[PDB]
RNA sequence: GGAGUCGGCAAACAGACUUUGAUCCGGAGAUCUCUGAAUGGGGGAACCCACCUAGGAUAACCUAGGUAUCUUGUACUGAAUCCAUAGGUGCAAGAGGCGAACCAGGGGAACUGAAACAUCUAAGUACCCUGAGGAAAAGAAAUCAACCGAGAUUCCCUUAGUAGUGGCGAGCGAACGGGGAUUAGCCCUUAAGCUUCAUUGAUUUUAGCGGAACGCUCUGGAAAGUGCGGCCAUAGUGGGUGAUAGCCCCGUACGCGAAAGGAUCUUUGAAGUGAAAUCGAGUAGGACGGAGCACGAGAAACUUUGUCUGAACAUGGGGGGACCAUCCUCCAAGGCUAAAUACUACUGACUGACCGAUAGUGAACCAGUACCGUGAGGGAAAGGCGAAAAGAACCCCGGAG
RNA sequence: AACCCACUCCCGUUGAAAAGGUAGGGGAUGACUUGUGGAUCGGAGUGAAAGGCUAAUCAAGCUCGGAGAUAGCUGGUUCUC
RNA sequence: AGUUGAGAAGCUUGCUGGAGGUAUCAGAAGUGCGAAUGCUGACAUGAGUAACGACAAUGGGUGUGAAAAACACCCACGCCGAAAGACCAAGGGUUCCUGCGCAACGUUAAUCGACGCAGGGUUAGUCGGUUCCUAAGGCGAGGCUGAAAAGCGUAGUCGAU
């Protein structure tokens, strides 16, 4: 089971945005994630009149590696690793420091 | 000047064709020796 | 081919040695002829390509018994 | 012919400027059909589905154009065509 | 069209179920030829429906 | 299982799929065009033309089955010819083709060496052909030894480059006897064993599950790196994350897991086989021509056979390197038998004082491809932006270059 | 004349062409010329016979194997004192 | 670039480069290249030289175009006409037509093209095949022969020219 899921609450560790918070938007393959509000780029695309039209300069996020973010423990307010807890009938993700469920 | 290769598809299929190699065991080993090299053509 | 029906003898190979001891390949062939044998329990002649040594066996063991051996081993004479 | 084959013989109308001229001046329609469709099958299928009275069908086989690319020489699919002649006045609408 | 719902019928009214899809598969190809098709996914979906009916139609014996 | 997905080059634009469980992974099942042993008949492979039966239409057909040859058994029938033999039909079961090496046979070179060359060597090699199996073959003394004894076959080390053999030239080359790997014998007054089912249990295999421990500071685009202090260990020289990570991620040590298929070892019921009937006759021995034995006719014993002959019956027969006498030791002309042994086209795991794009496979890339040849056949070149496309909006010269 | 052939000169020889061209030349109802399909081949085929031809290769084709044949013969053999 | 040794060589630094290197002493070599008419790529000299492929032959006007000796049209010249015209077979396989193009191909330029891209185009009871029949020849149930592969051949069934 994935430790970092979609629509999570994470925090950036390592990278230029080290210390920012956001929510996971897209979980790309080959271990890359799109986290809202971090790693912003500007893309310049020719608005050629051929084949309709196109945009100019755009702002959008750029995927960063999956090992550069961690779950935010919003009780101690710091990055924590996670584990998988014994099942009543199903696995649940829990924090390593406090052994408490994450949602 | 007349050159050596004067094409014809009927005389091509009756000498080098698939059904001409499968008639004799000496031509059946040409096919096996070509299926082992990995050829894509394998027959004229 | 040149194989005795009742004994299975077939051609073999060997050498010719000249006085200077030159060796060349050769073959030894069985001495086999066609011959009709009277079969009493069938009232007709049966023709076989048997060797001369195969006739000595037929004379000794009989012909009805020899034909039985050929029948068992799938010989169509 | 089994009713399963009835729907598997016609593939669609053929769109061209020559087909549009025939559909007006001679009441003749051009279709794309299966490569193993005989003239008898096409005649029965057009009447069965479209509810018309076809009078004659001709047929021709079209080769696949061969195109050149950096990785070799690829070619398209051979297909079949049929000119279907209807009665003097009626439309082969869908 | 789940195969569970398909086993609730009989061969007599499954064969008309297969004929109903042949209309639908044909009509969608007539629209595609003229270019006035908007529901492009329906081509690949109808193909799967016929294959499933023919699957169950083989299990009755 | 647990949330994304509609394979890649290869990106884009639409249509969609779903926590009422998708894509994905494993077991089983269904469908499985045409050609190819190709098998209804032909044929220039991927094409052409049919027949019979059952069912369905009414027009110019549809659906499902079958129809090659040969071998074996069986039922019917029936030529010269009276009877029956050959033959002709219909049924059942089996074979056919492919595959790198290994195995047992059939046929079988030459270059070369001898500083020439014939006998000899290379060599029973290369090559061609035929069968079988996961192994094959050989196997239970008509064997050796030497008057003391051993005890089926197969493989390894010695004996030993020794005794022999050889235009006694170049060369070829044992055995006896020792040390080991393996352990096993049983039948023709019918056995061990081997198959195929039906059972009694166990173990593996085809997917997966959990899996411990790091904070602060400096340089820097980015910290894993500097400095300071901790924690985990049956897990510390694994891979990669924006530079060098036991504690960031995937893993690792270590424990768990199979609706259902495959395999193995297991007890006991059955059927079949072993299987040749009754201890071995055209057999042992002999003459001529060959082959094999380390042994090339040599004092040349022994095995085998193309031609021709040809015994005795346990007070009998074979062998002990010409031959004879005496002693010793075995019982041929009927069979079955595991392990130790050979190989790897194929799959998995780990490793390397192996290569790092003229190297390593011919081939890191859409390579047995492009290209060359009528064909068999021959056979290339060609890797790297950046951490992330953020791959250069907009203006000017220029042919809307 | 067409068609088949190739006696002379010159050009061309890195050619327009790995055997031609322009001028003349021989046969042109025959032992003639030609299309299509078929048969014979490597110590073998075929030859009105030149050892000629058998896919631009012939006093023994091409291809892959024995094979890295053999070479008392040429050539080459890499840093320092 | 400077410097140190008798030599193969060593060391210290400036610039480029952007992630790996290996002191000392031992251990293994695919361990040192100017030659082999050596092998593979790249690049020189000849040299801006020979040649631009039948010596039927071209001259103006207009148009398009960034740009016309070569493109399209018009007037006027030349050449073939038992072909240098038209049509079948073999062989080839989209070279056919239209719209948009000029990087490369065209022995020069190109607005043109048998060139690039994308669409379109081949309609049969009588034409040519297939189905029917056979020639040379091929294969060939049984059969005869042959170490094995296999050879020949009967019934038969393929094979047009
Ligand atoms: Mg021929
Ligand atoms: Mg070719
Ligand atoms: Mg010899
Ligand atoms: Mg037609
Ligand atoms: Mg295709
Ligand atoms: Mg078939
Ligand atoms: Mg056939
Ligand atoms: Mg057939
Ligand atoms: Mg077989
Ligand atoms: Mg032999
Ligand atoms: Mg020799
Ligand atoms: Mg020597
Ligand atoms: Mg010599
Ligand atoms: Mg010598
Ligand atoms: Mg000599
Ligand atoms: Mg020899
Ligand atoms: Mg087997
Ligand atoms: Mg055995
Ligand atoms: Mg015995
Ligand atoms: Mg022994
Ligand atoms: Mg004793
Ligand atoms: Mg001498
Ligand atoms: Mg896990
Ligand atoms: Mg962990
Ligand atoms: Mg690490
Ligand atoms: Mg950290
Ligand atoms: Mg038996
Ligand atoms: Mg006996
Ligand atoms: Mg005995
Ligand atoms: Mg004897
Ligand atoms: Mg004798
Ligand atoms: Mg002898
Ligand atoms: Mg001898
Ligand atoms: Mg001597
Ligand atoms: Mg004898
Ligand atoms: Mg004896
Ligand atoms: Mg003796
Ligand atoms: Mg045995
Ligand atoms: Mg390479
Ligand atoms: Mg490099
Ligand atoms: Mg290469
Ligand atoms: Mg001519
Ligand atoms: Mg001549
Ligand atoms: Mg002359
Ligand atoms: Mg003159
Ligand atoms: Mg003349
Ligand atoms: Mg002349
Ligand atoms: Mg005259
Ligand atoms: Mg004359
Ligand atoms: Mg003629
Ligand atoms: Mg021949
Ligand atoms: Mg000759
Ligand atoms: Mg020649
Ligand atoms: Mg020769
Ligand atoms: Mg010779
Ligand atoms: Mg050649
Ligand atoms: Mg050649
Ligand atoms: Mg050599
Ligand atoms: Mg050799
Ligand atoms: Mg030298
Ligand atoms: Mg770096
Ligand atoms: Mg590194
Ligand atoms: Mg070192
Ligand atoms: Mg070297
Ligand atoms: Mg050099
Ligand atoms: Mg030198
Ligand atoms: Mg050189
Ligand atoms: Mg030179
Ligand atoms: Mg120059
Ligand atoms: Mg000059
Ligand atoms: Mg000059
Ligand atoms: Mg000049
Ligand atoms: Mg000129
Ligand atoms: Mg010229
Ligand atoms: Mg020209
Ligand atoms: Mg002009
Ligand atoms: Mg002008
Ligand atoms: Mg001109
Ligand atoms: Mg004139
Ligand atoms: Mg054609
Ligand atoms: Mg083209
Ligand atoms: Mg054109
Ligand atoms: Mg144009
Ligand atoms: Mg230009
Ligand atoms: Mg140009
Ligand atoms: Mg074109
Ligand atoms: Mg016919
Ligand atoms: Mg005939
Ligand atoms: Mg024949
Ligand atoms: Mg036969
Ligand atoms: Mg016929
Ligand atoms: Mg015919
Ligand atoms: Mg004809």
């Amino acid at each position: 089971m994935q430790k970092i899921r979609r629509d999570d609450e994470v925090i950036v560790i390592a990278g230029k945005d080290k210390g920012k918070r956001g929510k996971v938007l897209k979980v790309l393959a080959d271990d890359r994630l799109v986290v809202g509000g971090v790693n912003l780029i500007k893309r310049h695309t020719k608005p050629n009149p051929m084949l309709g039209q196109q945009g100019g300069i755009v702002e959008k996020e750029a995927p960063l590696h999956v090992s550069n973010v961690a779950i935010f423990n919003t009780e101690t307010s710091k990055a924590d690793r996670v584990g998988f807890k014994v099942e009543d009938g199903k696995k649940i993700r829990v924090f390593k420091s406090t052994q408490k469920p994450v949602q | 000047m007349k050159r050596t290769f004067q094409p014809s598809t009927l005389k091509r299929a009756r000498v080098h064709g698939f059904r001409a190699r499968m008639a004799t065991k000496n031509g059946r080993q040409v096919l096996s020796r070509r299926r082992a090299k990995g050829r894509k053509r394998l027959t004229v | 081919s040149r194989v005795c029906q009742v004994t299975g003898k077939g051609p073999v190979t060997g050498n010719n040695i000249s006085h200077a001891h030159n060796k060349t390949r050769r073959r030894f062939l069985p001495n086999l002829q066609h011959h009709r044998f009277w079969v009493e329990s069938e009232k007709r002649f049966v023709r076989l390509r048997v060797s001369a040594k195969g006739m000595r066996i037929i004379d000794k063991r009989g012909i009805e018994a020899v034909l039985a051996d050929l029948r068992a081993r799938g010989e169509k004479f | 012919m089994n009713q399963e084959r009835v729907f598997k013989v016609l593939l669609g109308p053929h769109i061209s400027e020559k087909a549009t001229g025939l559909a007006d001046g001679k009441s003749q329609f051009v279709f794309k059909v299966a490569t193993d469709a005989t003239k008898l099958e096409i005649k029965k299928a057009v009447e069965s589905l479209f509810s018309v009275k076809v009078q004659r069908v001709t047929t021709l086989n079209v080769k696949g154009k061969t195109k050149r690319t950096a990785r070799g020489l690829g070619k398209r699919n051979d297909w079949k065509k049929a000119y279907i002649a209807l009665q003097p006045g009626q439309d082969l609408d869908f | 069209m789940k195969a569970n719902e398909l086993r609730e019928k009989s061969v007599e009214q499954l064969n008309e179920q297969l004929l109903g899809l042949l209309r639908d598969q044909f009509n969608l190809r007539m629209q595609k030829a003229t270019g006035q098709l908007g529901q492009s996914h329906l081509l690949s979906q109808v193909k799967r429906d016929i294959a499933r009916v023919k699957t169950v139609l083989n299990q009755q014996a």
